[PDB]
């Protein structure tokens, strides 16, 4: 009776997806919000933003487990950006992904040949 | 009434699984311990169609 | 202070439920809400969770 | 938290603890007189008074719901008429509790004796778990 | 490099272990793989006559759960229905919908049993059809019936993922155990009487080290080689899911870049 | 008027409004009635 609606999980209701905007406090560090997608793509930009020396903070929580979104603070400090490092990041990703989503489909087929076929 | 269809944990069906699932413990002489042949590793799901009642064949007998 | 959320039950802080001496074992619990902007202002600046 | 539990939704999905809640609304066909007759008759909204949302728009011929029409709110189920231009239609007929929903299961129509009609009618609603259940 | 070493396979499940990779990625792909993954399944039916034992709502929340098949499903437009929400088309159409029919009646007087054999798509090789998990059966079960009590039903499916309700992920569960013994120590086991003799060695566990020493135990390490083991339902192919799975991953990544690059 | 079934033969009593609830060829006297059309707006959820 007061369940929210599930598309209302999948669908931006006309809610920016992406939102960038600096903090002050902290000085050269800006927080984004991502909405709608949450608790997969942030874990990433996280134990994998850390690894970017550039980086000095790396934000990442769900503020209610009822909206679906997510926050993410980045502090760099300094000389850029850091709109820039999380997509340095994001893009250091989209191509470490393939390099698996490759060897999967060359190893799949490597190890069909031995459990008979054939052809 | 009539197994779940779907496991409660996971999403393995046991839909198809029960009409094979009943002829063993009572038509083969095997264990509860038979539907291990039915791919049920996990806890899981498969105390579904153990935990069943069948619900249906003392209810259709009911006719209108 | 309301606000907002949804399903039908009243969420509330852990912390304030030694002074209601009472669990979740699906109890109910009242609300009154006030008209007048004179009484807003005596629950607001007299019995306040924190001022309580 | 301090005795109270977190469900899996994925489950309860599937149909964990899915339930269902029937519920029978009697009534029968009182007759004092002299001889005043109280038929089922579907309101009309041209001598009846009083009786408004409605919608009777659910009702047939026969002034009673036919299953399993998808009914909610203060929807009406029967219909009833006690004598007194436009004169004289009045209205016993009983609505449905809107806190209620869900479609009809089924009506049976039968006698009673008394020495008249008398009707039954349940509706399902199914319910799910949802925060807030024991 | 490598990235992936897979074992074993079936018709159901995948078990593959990766390798270079960091702990985020791995769990990030056990969820996408739970959730966001198109399927095709059963969300709206019309009922006609129905005087059998299953209520109408428990036909439609039982209807819904069983399998279709998916196959390749993103590449529109045929063999591949994009979701019914944002189509071309108004209200619902067989252009992002499939039909899917059931007239099931009764000729018998013992006792009928109608499986998910007897419904009938359409003819548009989609798909489309269902499944049959059971060996040379005819698919799960679906109500039984007695003398005269035949339904009529109209079904159509739609396009969704897990996280609109359960009944659209293909994926069963997953089955991961990152560092088996225990390196890193990312878990205080609780005794009893003595540690490592009251919890068992895992399947998984006879493919490393550290015991011995008394290094004593490292810190600069990360936990890379995850055990993982995907099973899916059987609406579609066991990966499929795996491989559907980082296409909508990297497409979820470049979402970002995209909105903060051409600005 | 409408028609109605019986509880337990099921046969098309369609019998007239104020009269006598009964059956025709058979007994007892109750009676449910019969399903609409009705092409209705389901769920599978
Ligand atoms: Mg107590
Ligand atoms: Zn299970
Ligand atoms: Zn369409
Ligand atoms: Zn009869």
């Amino acid at each position: 009776m007061n369940q929210p609606e599930r598309y209302e999980l999948i669908e931006l209701m006309g809610l920016p997806k992406v939102t960038y905007e600096l903090d002050s406090k902290s000085p050269n560090a800006a927080v984004v919000t991502l909405e709608k997608e949450d608790h997969t793509l942030a874990n990433m930009l996280a134990n994998q933003l850390l690894s970017d020396e550039r980086v000095l903070f790396a934000g990442y929580k769900v503020p209610h487990p009822l909206n679906h979104n997510f926050i993410l603070r980045v502090q760099t400090v300094e000389d850029c950006s850091p709109k820039q490092v999380i997509v340095d990041a994001a893009k250091s990703l989209i191509t470490h992904l393939e390099e698996i989503k490759v060897n999967f489909m060359r190893e799949w087929e490597l190890k069909m040949i031995s459990v008979e076929g054939v052809e | 009434m009539i197994i779940p269809i779907r496991c409660f944990s996971c999403g393995k069906v046991i839909g198809d699984k029960w009409d094979t699932y009943l002829t063993l413990l009572q038509e083969d002489n095997t264990e509860g311990e038979a539907l291990d042949k039915l791919g049920l590793q996990r806890y899981c799901c498969r105390r579904m169609i153990l935990t069943h009642v069948d619900l249906i064949e003392k209810l259709l007998c009911y006719n209108p | 202070r309301i606000r907002v959320m949804p399903y039908s039950t009243f969420r509330l802080n852990l912390s304030v439920t030694s002074p209601y001496n009472a669990d979740f074992d699906g109890d109910e619990m009242n609300m009154h809400v006030p008209q007048s902007e004179e009484t807003r202002a005596e629950i607001q600046e007299i019995t306040m969770v924190p001022k309580q | 938290q301090e005795d109270s539990i977190i469900m899996n939704q994925a489950s309860i999905d599937r149909g964990l603890f899915r339930s269902i809640f029937y519920r029978t609304y009697t009534d029968q066909e009182k007759k004092i007189g002299m001889t005043v007759m109280e038929e089922f008759e579907r309101p009309v909204r041209s001598t009846t008074l009083r009786m408004k949302h409605g919608t009777y728009d659910k009702l047939e011929d026969d002034g009673l719901i036919a299953p399993g029409t998808r009914v909610s709110g203060e929807d009406i189920i029967i219909g009833k008429t006690a004598p007194i231009q436009l004169h004289a239609k009045r209205d016993v007929s009983t609505p449905l509790r809107s806190t209620e929903s869900g479609i009809v299961d089924q009506v049976m129509v039968t006698t009673n004796q008394e020495g008249l009609k008398f009707v039954k009618v349940r509706m399902r609603s199914t319910r799910i778990p949802q925060i807030g259940d024991k | 490099e490598t990235h992936i070493t897979i074992r074993n396979i079936s018709k159901n499940s995948v078990d593959f272990v990766l390798t270079n990779t960091s702990l985020a990625v791995a769990n990030s792909l056990r969820r996408v793989v739970l959730a966001e993954i198109p399927t095709v399944a059963i969300d709206l039916v019309e009922i006609n006559v129905n005087t059998s034992v299953m209520p109408d709502e428990f036909l439609a929340h039982r209807l819904g759960m069983i399998p279709l098949d998916s196959s390749n499903i993103d590449e529109p437009p045929p063999v591949g229905l994009e979701y019914t929400r944002n189509c071309d088309c108004d209200q619902y159409c067989p252009k992002c919908s499939v039909e899917l029919f059931l007239n099931a009646k009764c000729t018998g007087e013992g006792t009928m049993e109608i499986y998910a054999r007897d419904l009938v798509v359409s003819s548009n090789s989609s798909l489309g059809h269902p499944i049959l998990a059971d060996p040379k059966s005819r698919g799960p079960l679906i109500c039984k019936l007695r003398k005269e009590q035949e339904i009529s039903l109209r079904c159509i499916a739609k396009k969704g993922i897990a996280k609109e309700h359960a009944k659209w992920s293909p994926t069963s569960a997953v089955a991961f155990e990152y560092d088996p013994w225990n390196k890193l120590q990312h878990t205080d086991y609780w005794f009893e009487n003595d540690a490592d003799a009251e919890w068992p060695k895992s399947k998984n566990a006879d493919w490393e080290e550290p015991p011995r020493e008394g290094e004593p135990f490292n810190f600069q390490e990360e936990p890379r080689r995850f055990y993982m083991d995907v099973e899916s339902v059987g609406s579609i192919p066991p990966n499929e899911i795996m491989v559907q799975g980082l296409r909508i991953l990297q497409e979820k990544l470049a979402v970002l870049v995209r909105d903060l690059d051409e600005e | 008027t409408m028609i109605y079934l019986c509880a337990d033969c099921g046969a098309r009593n369609t019998i007239q409004a104020k009269e006598v609830i009964r059956c025709r060829e058979c007994g007892h006297r109750v009676m449910y009635k019969m399903r609409t059309k009705r092409m209705v707006q389901f769920e599978a959820r």
